RNA sequence: UGCGAAAGCAGUUGAAGACAAGUGCUUGUCGUUCGUUAAAAUGGCCU
């Protein structure tokens, strides 16, 4: 994806409709750019759990 | 009261003034002299619930038999006591978790 | 060295004195002698809510601060010692608890646009790199 | 779609459409935008005179109402006001602000 | 959407008695205008108030903006043009080359910058980069990512010259939240042709050090939201 | 999970499985925190190809 | 509780009387009044 988006890249801002034309793209990058927050606190939480009885 | 309209339950709280119990409980009868009774709370009330929260001991709802024998007081933690107006002995009905 | 660091902070500790906050933003911390201090020499309350105020003032006044000892700091204490950190009520703690919250909490919402910008800072050094190439 | 693409944040939003579909009223906030539906953006006239497609008002506007594709009522948090489209000019506005 | 605006069919105060009192006063009297303007409005604050709506007439702003300007071309302002720049209903034409006119007074263009309505993307993004850097800038880049579309953001960095998108991008890599999300806009801008290597290489260090600080933060926050058998034992009697 | 770690934090101490599962989720939970920077910095090239 | 976008930003729960329990004293309670803008009686849902 990310060498198609760098090499036509050009091709890809000359045509028009773009959201239209990669809207699976879009949707698929939402909900896994969506879930971060969730996954940061659930993150530092278990960060306080393993720190805690490794230290114990 | 009474589905026949002859008889009248009454929770009152006069006897926390006049009495050891703080309410009392009295049924009268309307439209002749033949019923009448007057009884304190505390001997309805169960030797459980004086440790327990004031839910136990506040009634939120009473009822009365047409006959006059029976009188349903329910309270605010969900239990119903059938107390059986001559001898005053109760029976507990536990369904209710809320009031 | 590092048990001389722990005891002037004792001492500074015990005395009020303003030096605790350089003896904290002192350098010669290491992160396992910052786990031992504060499983060991902390007991006191005053003392232990003295360091934590001293602490979440300075992250307030500058929470994109690019030292790392300070946050490294309030990390491990509020990981090892919540609990009575929670049993603290003071009116002031909480203050500085509530503005350490707002200071805090505006990294939330940077850090969707800083990856979005390092994402397109990402296709411009592979494109250049494309460019120089060929 | 159309993108808010704002760090404005306001709960007074009103819509209004014509009849016939040509045009969008959108009241946000302050501000009172003029909307060409086929495009789904702002209207833009090749003329460009006496055509202003933003209105910027004194208050919130709370609601917006397309009465005739002519007449166009703006209640705000002080005033309601009524605008002639087609004149471009202010019929009349009364004072709500006491209410 | 052809017909409009096309048609061929065409506390009360005396804001005429107030334009001729303004227009009595004598020129660069800041005080005595002042007074007879505040004295014919009859309203204490010296900012707009949600009491004087009767004022929100346009040609009584047309009429005193004019008066002010030639009144006080020269000489100092009054608080009638403060009242005026909070006041909402300011006009349109006039926002074309206010900033210009107030740039050597601070204090009257920072008012303008943060409550004058409808300052033109234009001049807003021209002042914004400009080298002047006088710690206005953050009052500047809330209001234009407040007030203007992030498409029309972008195209007028389009129009705005590659040296001074230059000049501020080093300034943000020396050194918050309008500070990023306007770097964005300025690689939106410059897109996928133009930017220096090594330019581009201290941005990429500088966001990357930045994205380690923000997860460091975001962390600290969620910290901040988280019978034996034999046992000897001493008795007192 | 939360939930859980919030009434059964001291269990980990003893348990050792419960231990096992914490970091094993602990790596996982970092693996989709990974997938989920980069499906925004992908997110950010594409605005900037379609702006 | 007030305002505000969801984020947040400011702000706040005082008295009086009576009763109960413990031991004149202490504490709690309120089918009490006045003032401020301010968990727990084995007890789960029909045919």
């Amino acid at each position: 994806v990310k060498w198609c988006l760098i090499i036509h890249g050009g091709y890809l801002v000359s045509i028009p409709n773009l959201m239209s034309t990669l809207s699976s793209l879009h949707s698929t990058l939402k909900r896994r750019s969506d879930l971060l927050p969730r996954l940061l606190a659930l993150d530092a939480r278990l960060d306080c759990t393993i720190n805690k009885f490794k230290t114990l | 009261i009474s589905s026949n309209g002859k008889l009248l339950a009454h929770m009152c709280k006069d006897v926390s003034t006049k009495d050891h119990e703080h309410k009392s409980i009295s049924v009268v009868s309307l439209f002749d002299d033949s019923v009448n009774l007057s009884f304190p709370l505390g001997s309805i009330l169960s030797s459980q619930t004086q440790s327990l929260s004031y839910n136990t001991r506040y009634v939120s709802s009473m009822a009365i038999d047409n006959m006059g024998q029976q009188l349903a007081v329910g309270f605010a933690s969900g239990v119903i006591s059938i107390v059986s107006l001559a001898d005053l002995q109760i029976r507990l009905l536990k369904w209710h978790i809320d009031s | 060295d590092q048990v001389e660091i722990a005891n002037i902070l004792s001492s500074h500790l015990e005395a009020n004195s303003t030096e605790i906050l350089d003896d904290l933003m002192s350098g010669s911390w290491t992160e396992p002698e910052i786990k031992k201090f504060i499983l060991t020499k902390i007991n006191t309350v005053d003392h232990l809510s003295k360091i934590f105020l001293t602490i979440s003032k300075s992250i307030t006044q500058n929470p994109w601060n690019e030292e790392n000892l300070l946050p490294l700091w309030l990390k491990w204490l509020l990981t090892l010692k919540s609990g009575e950190l929670n049993s603290i009520k003071d009116k002031h703690t909480k203050k500085n608890c509530k503005h350490l919250k707002s200071a805090l909490r505006s990294s939330e919402e940077i850090l969707p646009v800083l990856l979005g910008i390092q994402g397109r800072l990402e296709m411009l050094r592979r494109q250049a790199k494309l460019r120089e190439d060929l | 779609i159309s993108l808010p693409n704002f760090n404005h944040f306001s709960n007074s939003v009103s819509l209004a459409w014509s009849q016939d579909g040509s045009l969008i009223f959108h009241g946000f906030d302050d501000k009172l935008q003029i909307l060409d539906f086929d495009t789904f953006k702002k209207f833009e006239s090749l003329e460009n005179t006496k055509t202003v497609s933003e209105f910027t008002l004194d208050s919130e506007i709370q609601t917006v109402k397309l009465i005739n594709d002519t007449n166009l009522i703006v209640a705000t948090r002080t005033t309601l006001n009524a605008i002639n489209l087609l004149r471009g000019q202010v019929i009349n506005s009364f004072d709500l602000y006491p209410f | 959407k052809d017909s409009l605006g096309k048609s061929f069919q065409v506390p009360v105060l005396h804001c005429n008695e107030v334009i001729e009192k303004l227009s009595a006063l004598q020129d660069n009297d800041i005080t005595s205008f002042d007074d007879i303007f505040f004295k014919e409005l009859k309203i204490k604050e010296e900012h707009y108030t949600e009491k004087d709506r009767y004022i929100s007439d346009p040609g009584f702003l047309n009429k005193v903006l004019d008066l002010i300007f030639g009144k006080f071309s020269g000489n100092d302002y009054p608080k009638t043009l403060t009242f005026l720049l909070t006041h909402p209903l300011f006009p349109l034409s006039r926002t074309r080359n206010l900033l210009s006119l107030l740039r050597d007074q601070p204090r009257l263009f920072k008012q303008a910058i943060v409550t004058c309505p409808n300052l033109p993307l234009n001049e807003l993004l021209e002042e914004l980069f400009s080298i002047r850097n006088r710690e206005l800038l953050l009052d500047i880049s809330f209001r234009i990512l407040q007030d203007f579309t992030r498409d029309s953001i972008k195209q007028e960095m389009k129009k705005l010259s590659k040296l001074d998108v230059q000049n501020f991008i080093e300034f943000i890599t020396s050194g918050s939240t309008q500070l990023f999300q306007l770097l964005s806009l300025v690689l939106d801008s410059i897109g996928l042709f133009s930017l220096e290597g090594a330019l581009l290489e201290n941005l990429t260090l500088y966001i990357d050090k930045q994205v380690e600080i923000a997860e460091r933060n975001t962390e600290l926050w969620n910290l901040i939201d988280t019978l034996p058998t034999y046992t000897m034992e001493y008795l007192d009697i | 999970v939360a939930v859980v770690l919030e009434l059964y934090g001291n269990t980990l101490e003893s348990s050792p499985v419960l231990q096992e599962l914490m970091i094993d989720l602990k790596t996982k939970v970092r693996h989709e925190i990974h997938k989920s920077k980069e499906a925004q910095r992908i997110e950010g090239m594409l605005q900037l190809l379609t702006s």
